[PDB]
């Protein structure tokens, strides 16, 4: 129980760590990602429209 | 991939086309200027014949 405590807590650092630090960059190159699709699809649809 | 390379070429082809298109008609409209003047040439040479040959039988 003690240890199961020690160890929660500790849990609970790395995902502040990881909340923090971690998801910020890699949501950002989700997002990059993601928008750097679409404006492709995009821009063949203009490319078929043109 | 395929889709990008394709749109790519879509716009370099399309560019180049609409030139070729716009080419094509100013081809099209010499090529008829040419055909008229070239009418309009042989009918006055055709007409200069005509004078001369009944000058020259009204002369004679």
């Amino acid at each position: 129980m003690s240890i199961f405590i020690g160890q929660l807590i500790g849990f609970a650092v790395i995902a502040f760590i990881i909340v923090k630090w971690v998801v910020p960059p890699v949501r950002t190159l989700m997002r990059n990602q993601q928008e750097a699709v679409r404006a492709a699809l995009a821009e063949s649809a203009e490319a078929a429209k043109k | 991939e395929a889709m990008l390379a394709k749109t790519a070429a879509d716009n370099r082809k399309s560019a180049e086309q609409v030139a070729a298109a716009q080419a094509d008609y100013e081809k099209e409209m010499a090529e008829a200027r040419a055909q008229a003047s070239a009418l309009r040439d042989e009918a006055r040479a055709a007409g200069r014949s005509v004078v001369d040959e009944k000058r020259a039988q009204a002369s004679g």
